[PDB]
This record gives C-alpha cells, structure tokens and sequence, in this order.
C-alpha cells in the first residue's frame, strides 16, 4: 500500500487535495420556511453532499486497499459524523450560527422537533474548534481518523482491521507533526492531540443522537428521504 | 445497494 | 482547585484510591429478555451507588457546581459503567464479566433483541483493551476522562482533562515507551472512548425499550438516570 | 428533585 508509504507532509497534501466541494442549499429567503421543509433544505443538501463524500473516501490515503464490503461499513457507520464535523468545520467563523451551506445560515431560533439539542450540540462544538483554533490540515486528519476509526469494532479481514490500525497510527504521527511545525511544545502537543480526539466522541454523539431524530421522522411520514439516504439511516437500525 | 454501487463506480 | 496542584503519582494513587469495588450479581445463567435484564438492572443500579461516590473523589470534579456533576454523571453513566464492563472482561475472551457469579457469552446475549449486537461490540472493545495491554492505572485515567469530557458541551474541566492527559502520558513514560509510542498509544486508547460512546448511546436505546415494555423493574435512580436521555 | 442531588450531597 502508498498509505503507508507516505510522509507526514505528503499524507496533509492528499487529505486536502481530497476535500470535497462546499455545496448550496436551494433555500430562497422569499420563499415560506416549514418545519418539514426545513428538514427538507437540509435533507437535499445531505444527500447531494454523500455522493461527494464517497468519492472523497476514495481518495483518503489506505481505504481503497479495504475490501468493497469494508469500505460499505465504515461508511454506512460514519456518514453522519463526517457530514457533521463539516457543518461544524464550516460554521467556526460564524459564532451561535450554523453554516450548512454559503447561503443557510441558521441559528438555535430560526427550530423543531427535538432538534434544538442537537443544534447546540454542534454549536458548542463549533465553540470548541474556534477556541482551539482548529487549522485545516487538523481538520482533514481528524475526518479521515472518523471514517476509518467509526466502524472498525473470520478470518480475515483481521488483516483489513490492523491495517486501518496502521494507517491511523500514520494520522496520529501526522497530526503530531503538524503540532510541532506549530511551534508547540512536547507537552502542549499531547494536550492537543487529547483534545482533538475527544471532540470525536462528542461528534459521535451528535450523531447517534441525529440518528434517533432522522428515524423519527422517517417514521412520521414528512420528509422526502432520498433512496440513499434511507440505506445509509437503514443501517444503523437498530 | 447504492452505497457499494457508487464505490465501485 | 487542588487536582492541578497534584504530581502525576498523586493523581494516579488518587484515582486508584476511589476505585469502587467489583461488585457480584445474585446467585442460573441469563437468557429470557425478563431475568437478563433483571439481573442487569439491579447489578447495575447498586454500581451507581459506587460510582456517585467514586465520582467525588476524582479531582476536580467537587469543584464543580452541584448541577454540573448531576449533567456529567447523567452523560457518562453508562459509558463509566461499559468501560468497567470490558475491563473486568479483559481475562476472559468472548465472555462479558457482569459480575465475577455473572459470565455472560454473545450466545445469552441471542436470546434478546438488539442485544447480540451491543454484546459483540463490548466484546471487541474488551479485545483491544486486552492487545493493548491496558493497564490498571491507564483504566482509571481512562474513566476520569469520561466523567469529565462527555458532557463538557468551560475552562475548570479543561485544565483538568489536560492534567489527566498529562498523567497518561507519566503511566506511558515510566513504562518505559518512547515518546513516539506515547503519543501513538495514547490516540489508540482515546479513539476507543469513542467508541464506548457509540456503544453506550445504543445501550440507551436498548434500556428506553426494556422500559417501555414495562416487566423489569427499574430503581427510581436507573430512571432518572434514563430520562436525562430522553430527548 | 432529582436523587443524584441528593446522593451527590451527602459530604
Ligand atoms: O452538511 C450537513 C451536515 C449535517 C446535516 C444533517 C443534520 C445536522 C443538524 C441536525 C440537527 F437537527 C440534523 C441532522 C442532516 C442529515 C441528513 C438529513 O436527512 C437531514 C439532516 C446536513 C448537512
Ligand atoms: O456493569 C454494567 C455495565 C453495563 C450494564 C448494562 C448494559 C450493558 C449491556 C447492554 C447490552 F445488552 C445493556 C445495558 C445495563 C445497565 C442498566 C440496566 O438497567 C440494565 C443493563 C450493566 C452493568
């Protein structure tokens, strides 16, 4: 494998040229805004941003060396918490906002369902990462750590968990590099690196809990889920 | 599936 | 607050000092959904006990306002209660070790819907635990950062999962790991705290349903514990 | 109104 083959420098370089597009919603201001609708905006966005997802996948150094049905699972594992962590990513500039897209920006007010939890969820996230100062090349190492790291827990296919295992050990040395080029210290690199890995149980959460609220809908008959966007929430059922 | 339809393409 | 005045040893020994005890279930082997979760249920409701007064003795939480311990603690408690789960499991592969009278398989766990799937999941988390070759003092630190970082969405708690980090990093170090192994080692053990995340959110969903049915009783406390999640 | 309150008390 190349994955394992790259430098630090080289492994950045791939990550950010992997990056997918940021996409607009098809939402108009003059237009009436519902609570369905608005999950409608957001639906519409989501599914048109999971095929750039998946091709972006593809491109993240050691996951086309997985098995088909492998990289189906990590996937279908951490569609969400990528989508996420790239709302929360796009909305650090844009403080009590979130930025789903250059023309949506929506606060905790302009809400629903069980929603507005989740909303500061990922608020409060957005908070961290401002405060943190998150730069780019950490962010596409942390989204690359979540594909790989969400889904990984005969005969094998032991061989495809330890090289995921290899490759996120090559992310970890990745982002301690870019740490020390920051001028921080052998202490403060550690305390960061803890940091930006904790946040990755919060986006979890987030979620697993904007699973459960996707579901009910699903279940209420209101919002036009997309043939793929019903496979991907299928499976996490249940 | 979609999903393994897309990452083969 | 005294937690950061604390050496990395007096924050070990601390955190060793307010370990609770492994507690034993009542005295047949589990596989009705009623008797399963009953067992569960009460081992789990009188581990609560424990791991509110283990709670207290971590440093730096006491500092904290009453209401900011009750939102931790409802957060975390069946991610603290899971992590001890796989710990107590390490020595024995395949099985989970509720209690030491209680050694549950994932063919208990088949018997039970949606369970099996939450059991394999705890099972491979205990697994990796056992190749890291996770120790005692990593665990507690491990806990500690739980209790600490799964509700924390301020500059107190900050400061102190930054002192634990640093503790882990000490354990690592006085092992006798390089520093390129420390910062590898201690990624590996935190990208598992997310998983036991996961593995706790979709227990949640598996309690919800166990008290919607309605047979198994649940303690007041397990219920209130349970509500904070209902959203 | 919750028994975490009071159990988190008991100093
Ligand atoms: O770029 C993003 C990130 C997240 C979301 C979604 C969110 C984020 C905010 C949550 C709080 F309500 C709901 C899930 C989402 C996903 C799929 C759907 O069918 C609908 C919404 C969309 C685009
Ligand atoms: O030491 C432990 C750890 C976890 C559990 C439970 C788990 C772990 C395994 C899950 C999947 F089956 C179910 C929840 C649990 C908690 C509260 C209850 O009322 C019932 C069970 C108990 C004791």
């Amino acid at each position: 494998s190349l994955a394992l083959s790259l430098t630090a420098d080289q492994m950045v370089s791939a990550l950010l040229d992997a990056e997918p597009p940021i996409l607009y919603s098809e939402y108009d201001p003059t237009r009436p805004f519902s609570e369905a609708s608005m999950m409608g905006l957001l639906t519409n966005l989501a599914d048109r941003e999971l095929v750039h997802m998946i091709n972006w996948a593809k491109r993240v150094p050691g996951f086309v060396d997985l098995t088909l049905h492998d990289q189906v699972h990590l996937l279908e594992c951490a569609w969400l918490e990528i989508l996420m962590i790239g709302l929360v990513w796009r909305s650090m500039e844009h403080p009590g906002k979130l930025l789903f897209a250059p023309n949506l920006l929506l606060d905790r007010n302009q809400c629903v369902e069980g929603m507005v939890e989740i909303f500061d969820m990922l608020l409060a996230t957005s908070s961290r990462f401002r405060m943190m100062n998150l730069q780019g090349e950490e962010f596409v190492c942390l989204k690359s750590i979540i594909l790989l790291n969400s889904g990984v827990y005969t005969l094998k296919s032991l061989e495809e968990k330890d090289h995921i295992h290899r490759v996120l050990d090559k992310i970890t040395d990745t982002l301690i590099h870019l740490m020390a080029k920051a001028g921080l210290t052998l202490q403060q690199q550690h305390q960061r690196l803890a940091q930006l890995l904790l946040i990755l149980s919060h986006i979890r959460h987030m979620s697993n809990k904007g699973m459960e609220h996707l579901y009910s809908m699903k279940c209420k008959n209101v919002v036009p889920l997309s043939d793929l966007l019903l496979e991907m929430l299928d499976a996490h059922r249940l | 599936k979609i999903l393994h339809r897309l990452l083969q393409d």
